[PDB]
RNA sequence: AAUUGAAGAGUUUGAUCAUGGCUCAGAUUGAACGCUGGCGGCAGGCCUAACACAUGCAAGUCGAACGGUAACAGGAAGAAGCUUGCUUCUUUGCUGACGAGUGGCGGACGGGUGAGUAAUGUCUGGGAAACUGCCUGAUGGAGGGGGAUAACUACUGGAAACGGUAGCUAAUACCGCAUAACGUCGCAAGACCAAAGAGGGGGACCUUCGGGCCUCUUGCCAUCGGAUGUGCCCAGAUGGGAUUAGCUAGUAGGUGGGGUAACGGCUCACCUAGGCGACGAUCCCUAGCUGGUCUGAGAGGAUGACCAGCCACACUGGAACUGAGACACGGUCCAGACUCCUACGGGAGGCAGCAGUGGGGAAUAUUGCACAAUGGGCGCAAGCCUGAUGCAGCCAUGCCGCGUG
RNA sequence: CCCGCAGAAGAAGCACCGGCUAACUCCGUGCCAGCAGCCGCGGUAAUACGGAGGGUGCAAGCGUUAAUCGGAAUUACUGGGCGUAAAGCGCACGCAGGCGGUUUGUUAAGUCAGAUGUGAAAUCCCCGGGCUCAACCUGGGAACUGCAUCUGAUACUGGCAA
């Protein structure tokens, strides 16, 4: 199935996953469709630690993707009631 | 089998045809051709074999178109003679692999290696 | 609305199809001549009307034998 | 045993076995249209083709014929059995 | 904001000026060797033998498909220390769960390697003739039967892969009948093709007392879509050698027949004698290709280590089966150029997965921990698996920072 | 990561010094031993060999080797030459190919302009942010100098006609 899933893609203990749609089948780090946004799970005080285009989850999850457990909390946490 | 006898080989080590240059054992032994030792030379080799054109080195006969009789009168026949190849001094098999159905008089002293190695016996 | 290439064709000795030619002005990489190149192409024949030394106007298809891929000249019914 | 490779030998033993059969049946039919055409009689191609067709699409149902080569083989042996006339 | 960019010198000569080769100062590395050596961070680490491999793991999962209980738990008609549960029966699948089995999905992903491959490959740009499991939208079905088998039971094959011989049983295993259209074939009339349940809770009624009945969840089938992956075509580009100039009969087109999911000499019969090539065909040698990387002021020259995309291979050479997808790393069947293994007759295996061993080399690391995270497979979920991955170990191998006041 | 403790405490080598190339004297040897990338040094006063002292570079590294590019404009498209330094076929006719005097009309193939799709991400460059800093990770842009398609211009080239 299609997912939006995370990729790893930061340094040693300092992870910067890019969350991406992708063919289920490939590689984490692999070939992917898409770069709706990113996430830094190290803690800043910007509010740029997690970035979706929630436009582009929406089109999709309307074509079919299937969301990933990290997806859903982060878009649980970027939404209108933050 | 007897002298100027081309033969094929069973093992793998000896490469394709072997001509008997003289028939080992006995004073006048014309016939020896089922058990027995022979002087052989490599006539036609292929490079995969270890042994090369020209060596002359012992062997066994195997299989004989003449053919062994049982002690009840059973004749078992083989189309087409073939042989082993062996050390001149040692007396034991190059090959590593024995290919073909083989005899069970070829079971005395040095040859059980033989009968061991090959499929049928 | 349909892509097309023209040249003039070499041979029709083969039935229902013609190897048409097509020149192309490309500029060389290096040393920045504008050099003439020729492409041969196998294009199927309706009514084995183009005759050799005809221009005539391909189109890409199916393909319709090995190494075979282009068609007729123009548009139907003889418009003048 | 437990390993899935072993498992999935037995089920591609059993499975070729089961879809040879079916397969020859079907080519039996199909084979039995084109003899019916090679007799030059319509009657019993049209027999035969009538019987030859639920076991084709049947078995495009199934799937191991895929549907196409079922709407080929009765696209070709109706125009045969219109060519006959 | 995003080309802010170019250094020469030594050496022919008695001396000069040219020409011209040689050499040096610079940057770079998957580097090696010698000398020396404190710490940390990030990255890198068999460039040869695609040589041969000991040992351990690298692909399993679902009891919410099914028969069932081989283990682990909860229930005891039988009498007990003459204490009444502090332990036990011909026992039972009754439940949770579960060895093995049938079945489903995954084993085609992920990981490795660069041997082949100078063009069924790659990069860039166009096309139609196609399929597409799992994910999604719309519409409509989901009715009723049958036969078998594994497991099992008994016998039994020198103890090959382990097979046979009888009998019994279940399913979301298998096969028919009905149904039949916006599907298939057909110019039309017409003809034809589908399936499968399970889980959870419940007013009344009837009842095996398991259900019919009412919901809910999920599952099934058909068709048309979407998305994604894949197959196919065309054009351009893609090393060297012309001391390699002529190669090609399925070769080149056509018409019929077959074949594929699909166009097609893909294949066959027949006809026509065509086709490619000096804009390099064919032959030989070499080579994975790209994004990129190093140098360079650029244009270029070199190169394809890591990382990411595409291709090809899985002891060698073939071949098909299953399946949506393979002609399949840890799947089958053959041959063998190899090692183990008898009941010497009867067979097993394939690190170019992760470590590691031998060898080769100038040279390249641990037979470590964890699924905590991110991914994948199965499952409704808990969860199970994951040598992907996250980490750690070793090595000054590179870059960078700090220290030895 | 922060805090605390003791004591400068536990922590410096490698190459070179004739010119190119920063850095020079002395002792030993005497075309020997030996150095060398090139020129070249050594045959009794050696800044060139081997030690010492001094100095110069780089520094947890430093030299040597291998391989690439640069310098090399020494394969020259950017960007070379052919009288004598290497180089004009002994000469001519000539097919392919390359290039073409002048005017007008037409076409827009090359050419130019604008737009659209793509040119994956990473890397490279710019503006920021995070690791105490740097390396490293990362937001956005620029770039990918390319190809295709649509529209427009007609000066040069090409086609056609006169």
């Amino acid at each position: 199935m299609v997912t939006i899933r995370l990729a790893r893609h930061g340094a040693k203990k300092r992870p910067f996953y890019q969350v991406v749609v992708a063919d289920s089948r490939n590689a984490r780090n692999g070939r992917f469709i898409e770069r709706v946004g990113f996430f830094n799970p190290i803690a800043s005080e910007k509010e740029e630690g997690t970035r979706l285009d929630l436009d582009r989850i929406a089109h999709w999850v309307g074509q079919g993707a299937t969301i990933s457990d990290r997806v859903a909390a982060l878009i649980k946490e970027v939404n209108k009631a933050a | 089998i007897q002298e100027q006898t081309m033969l094929n080989v069973a093992d793998n080590s000896g490469a394709r045809r072997v001509m008997c240059i003289k028939v080992l054992g006995g004073s006048h032994r014309r016939y020896a051709g089922v058990g027995d030792i022979i002087k052989i030379t490599i006539k036609e080799a292929i490079p995969r074999g270890k042994v090369k054109k020209g060596d002359v080195l012992k062997a066994v006969v195997v299989r004989t178109k003449k053919g062994v009789r049982r002690p009840d009168g059973s004749v078992i026949r083989f189309d087409g003679n073939a042989c082993v190849l062996l050390n001149n001094n040692s007396e034991q098999p190059i090959g590593t692999r024995i290919f073909g159905p083989v005899t069970r008089e070829l079971r005395s002293e040095k040859f059980m290696k033989i009968i061991s190695l090959a499929p049928e016996v | 609305k349909i892509r097309t290439l023209q040249g003039r064709v070499v041979s029709d000795k083969m039935e229902k199809s013609i190897v048409v030619a097509i020149e192309r002005f490309v500029k060389h990489p290096i040393y920045g001549k504008f050099i003439k190149r020729t492409t041969k192409l196998h294009v199927h024949d309706e009514n084995n009307e183009c005759g050799i030394g005809d221009v005539v106007e391909i189109r890409e298809c199916r393909p319709l034998s090995k190494t075979k891929s282009w068609t007729l000249v123009r548009v139907v019914e003889k418009a003048v | 045993n437990i390993k899935s490779a072993k498992k999935r030998a037995i089920q591609s033993e059993k499975a070729r076995k089961h879809n040879a059969s079916r397969r020859s049946m079907m080519r039996t039919f199909i084979k039995k249209v084109y003899a019916a055409i090679e007799a030059g009689d319509k009657a019993a191609a049209q027999k035969a083709f009538n019987e030859m067709q639920p076991i084709v699409d049947r078995q495009a149902a199934k799937g191991l014929i895929h549907k196409n080569k079922a709407a080929r083989h009765k696209a070709n042996l109706t125009a045969q059995i219109n060519k006959l006339a």
